[PDB]
């Protein structure tokens, strides 16, 4: 006889106990609420209906409109949220021996979607290990394998994207006893050379940023990464990995060259990283400003700022892409300007104009664009100082900067006239 | 092994009674181990040790074991406790430091674990919809972390549809092997039938859904001869000699080069009017359309009648957005103006067609149907163009002038109820469209003799 449309709750009163009850049967908390009709018709499909070997019991506790005793027959079940789900008749085992065959598995509350996945995959080559299958499987075994495989490597790849790349060593196959499986591993070792050239400096710029901290926090990300790379690329290099390249070899050569070649791009990198540090100090005694004075300041300590890159190139020397990083140099001095420029007007300078009664502001507001003028002055002086290879090309580069100085001086000229009025 | 070992102990003796039972008491079995021993050891392994992330209860038919090794049992069912991380929190609960799996020992797991992927992926397309989820490194890493969600969701897909001489004497036997051969025989016949019809005139779901069609269906018969009986089968008569029905049903089944057919026609449908309502979806339909339709290189008939079925449905669109854009009672101009993007979706086919034509004369140098379909997509385009004239001369009319304006007028509500004749009935609209050609024609010289005026 066992239990119906109460079997399942009697058995999952004693078997979910919270490690200390064993309670048997029927929960009374469930039968008290009484929620809900729509939970009341799909439980009483779930008991006598066929067909369907599914029930979720979802406890999730506390965080946001928690489903607790959810729980419904498939359905959904979002997030903290501890609940299970039974086996029942599974197209229909019921009206006789109950549900025998249920299947019951416990689900706690708390990617872990991805791990989950990762586990079915390694369930599912333990079962292709074990026997065969009754033709279901067929020969799709291997390929739902392959399939699962393929899952697993975009899984690492997901994980490295939110993670650190790694997709290579995911894409290595595991416990191999076939070629095309190494193949497969291969290709996606090229995706993870492919996403270190596809990221770049100039990528960032053209998307507004470019400040003077964020870009050598950029540079200091793009080193970690190509050093996390170069130790990946190590544990990538598996003695098994290369005998894989030698039984066919042109696409193990491209990646092997690709690697040699972010090794090498990763030393400049390192070069330009600990640039970066010393353009981060810079940005610090920018970044750290609460936008009051500072330009008074700032100008005068604009010139030793311009001093120390200047120094910056030849202490590095085979520093890669310094006509490059230039641009990203001019780029960090015109955005910290641009933030500073809009903290001495904005909102401020409209409530001024509107009142009419402040002046010395207007004489101000000239002030901050002297700032930016020393800061061209210096850039200038810089280039003197530097000898040659001037490169900066801020008569484009410098447009932007330009391009607020003039309409910063066209309010000068017209707040200057307001007051003669 | 941890001191809170307690916690794990009554979430034991309350769980593993109804997995490994129907409710009451599970005879005590965790004791049993800790006194021989290796069951003590492993389960304080489990509970403590970093490394060894995982336990697995395993229930054998009645007997329990307790050990991380994982034995397919039948008829068993099982609960499986993982610890993962190292030392158990005595301080607190250890139903929230283990996750607890019951596992069906030799029974359908192939649709429990389906389930469970499935369950997996409903809950991380809600976070999808939900904030961030993924996480990790965001923006390209979640996006990469939603492509490996839509391939898990496509494994669970894949897994619901998934859901010599040991005879002897009996071997060799005329009616054994006769019927063996004879079944064979009739499976060639029932192959056959899916391995011809003309293409005719079809909509765009029908073509891309009778090739996937033909992708999922001769792929099932692939999954049904790779199955090692049905092979088996043709074993035994190749054993018997009775070699007609092996060498018919290795030639004769066209499955070989029909499967590739079925797997273009499925790389075709993967790659790709009829729900466009707009004259700028209309272009934009035939824009996509014409650029799905370049992965040509990689039967020559076969790729023309999926081209054929793209165009057709083109076609549909513009005369949709057209409409959308009382003819007569609306101003020329005004109607010039929508009339001016349908036509410019309509200078484009114009170009594809010139491109497609360049493309067969090559392909007549080569060698010393798709003539047809190439007409008719010339006669598509020719009829496309018709409609646009139209749209211009009533723009035309509004621009010049309370006369001019008149003349406009008169010409779109001509339009107007050619257009409602075509809208009728689908077989109208082809018989309905070469009678509303010599009444336009007509209808046109009237029209140019009040404009010269």
């Amino acid at each position: 006889m066992g239990d119906h449309s109460q079997k399942d709750s009697p058995e999952d009163f004693i078997i979910n106990r919270l490690s200390q009850a064993l309670g048997i049967q029927k929960e009374k908390i469930k039968k008290s609420l009484e929620t809900q009709q729509d939970d009341k018709g799909e439980v009483t499909n779930k008991d006598e209906f066929q067909g369907f070997i599914q029930q979720d019991n979802s406890t999730n506790i506390l965080w946001v409109s928690g489903q607790s005793e959810k729980c419904t027959f498939y359905y959904g079940q979002l997030p903290p949220i501890d609940k299970f789900k039974k086996k029942g008749i599974a197209i229909k085992l019921g009206l006789h021996k109950l549900t025998n065959e249920n299947v019951a598995k416990d689900v706690v509350v708390v990617l872990l979607e991805h791990l989950n996945s990762v586990f079915n995959e390694i369930m599912s080559p333990v079962m292709q290990n074990p026997l065969n299958q009754q033709g279901w499987t067929d020969l799709v075994a291997k390929d739902l394998m392959e399939k699962f495989n393929n899952y697993v490597a975009q899984v690492y790849v997901l994980l490295g994207q939110i993670k650190g790349k790694t997709m290579l060593p995911l894409p290595s196959h595991k416990l191999t006893s076939k070629d095309k499986a190494h193949v497969f591993e291969g290709s996606i070792i090229t995706w993870t050379k492919q996403i270190k050239n596809v990221l770049k400096l100039e990528p960032e710029q053209l998307l507004k940023y470019g400040n003077d901290p964020g870009p050598l926090a950029e540079i200091e990300f793009w080193q970690n990464k190509r050093d996390n790379l170069n130790l990946i690329d190590s544990q990538l290099k598996s003695v098994e990995v290369q005998n894989i390249l030698h039984f066919l070899k042109s696409t193990y050569t491209t990646p092997f060259t690709k690697l040699q070649a972010e090794v090498k791009k990763a030393r400049l990198e390192a070069n330009e990283n600990y640039r970066y540090l010393f353009t981060l100090k810079d940005l610090f005694s920018k970044l750290q400003e609460s936008q009051p004075s500072d330009f008074p300041t700032l100008y005068e300590l604009f010139i030793p700022i311009m001093h120390t890159i200047l120094l910056i190139y030849n202490k590095s020397k085979t520093y890669n892409q310094p006509p490059r990083l230039v641009v990203l140099i001019r780029e960090i001095c015109n955005a910290i300007i641009s933030n500073a420029q809009a903290f001495v007007d904005k909102d401020t300078i409209f409530s001024l104009i509107d009142s009419k009664e402040t002046t010395e502001a207007c004489d101000k507001l000239q002030v901050t664009l002297d700032v930016c003028s020393k800061f061209k002055d210096a850039y200038f002086e810089y280039k003197a100082k530097a000898g040659g290879n001037w490169k900066l090309t801020s008569n484009a580069l410098f447009v932007r900067l330009d391009s607020f100085l003039e309409r910063c001086q066209d309010i000068l000229h017209l707040t200057n006239t307001i007051v003669q009025f | 092994k941890y001191s809170k070992r307690i916690a794990w102990m009554k979430t034991t003796i309350c769980d593993s009674l109804q997995l490994k039972d129907m409710i009451v008491e599970e005879s005590f079995q965790y004791e049993k181990n800790k006194n021989l021993l290796e069951q003590f050891l492993s389960g304080e392994g489990l509970n403590k040790i970093f490394a060894y992330y995982q336990v697995q209860e395993q229930a054998q038919n009645t007997t329990g074991d307790l050990e991380k090794i994982q034995d397919k049992a039948v008829w068993f069912l099982r609960i499986t406790n993982p610890a993962d991380d190292k030392k158990k929190a005595s301080q607190q609960d250890g139903n929230d430091n283990d996750i607890i799996f019951g596992e069906i020992t030799p029974n359908t797991v192939p649709m429990l674990n389906a389930l469970m992927e499935s369950v997996y992926s409903r809950q991380i397309d809600h976070i999808i919809t939900e904030k961030i989820q993924f996480w990790g490194v965001a923006e390209e890493e979640q996006v990469l972390e939603f492509q490996q969600h839509s391939n898990k969701f496509s494994s669970e897909v894949r897994e619901a549809i998934n859901l010599d001489y040991e005879a002897i004497s009996g071997l060799s036997e005329s009616e054994k092997m006769q019927h063996y051969e004879m079944k064979f025989n009739e499976w060639i016949n029932l192959i056959s039938s899916q391995l011809r019809k003309d293409e005719k005139d079809a909509g765009p779901a029908t073509e891309l859904i009778y090739w996937r069609s033909r992708m999922q269906k001769i792929t099932n018969w692939s999954e049904q001869l790779k199955s090692k009986d049905f092979q088996i089968v043709k074993a035994s008569l190749q054993r018997h000699k009775n070699h007609d029905n092996q060498r018919p049903r290795g030639d004769e089944s066209k499955l070989n080069e029909a499967k590739d057919n079925v797997k273009y026609l499925t790389t075709l449908e993967k790659f790709i009017p009829l729900y466009n309502g707009t004259p700028q979806q209309i272009i934009d339909t035939l824009p996509a359309l014409m650029n799905a339709i370049k992965m040509i290189h990689t039967t020559t008939d076969k790729m023309t009648g999926l081209f054929i079925k793209i165009t057709n449905q083109m076609i549909k669109n513009c005369k949709d957005r057209i409409l959308n854009k009382m003819i007569w009672e609306q101003d020329p101009a005004e109607l010039i103006e929508v009339l001016g993007s349908c036509i410019k979706l309509y200078c484009e086919y114009k170009k594809c067609y010139n491109d497609t034509k360049e493309k067969v004369a090559d392909m007549p140098k080569g060698k010393t149907s798709d003539a047809q379909i190439f007409g008719k997509f010339d006669t598509f385009v020719r009829r496309l163009q018709k409609l646009i004239e139209i749209f211009s001369n009533i723009q035309q009319f509004n621009a010049l002038l309370e006369g001019m304006d008149v003349l406009t007028n008169k010409f779109k509500k001509i339009i107007d109820d050619f257009k409602k004749k075509g809208h009728n009935l689908l077989d109208t609209a082809n018989n309905k469209f070469d009678r509303d050609w010599v009444e336009f024609n007509v209808e046109i010289s009237h029209l140019d003799g009040e404009l010269q005026n």
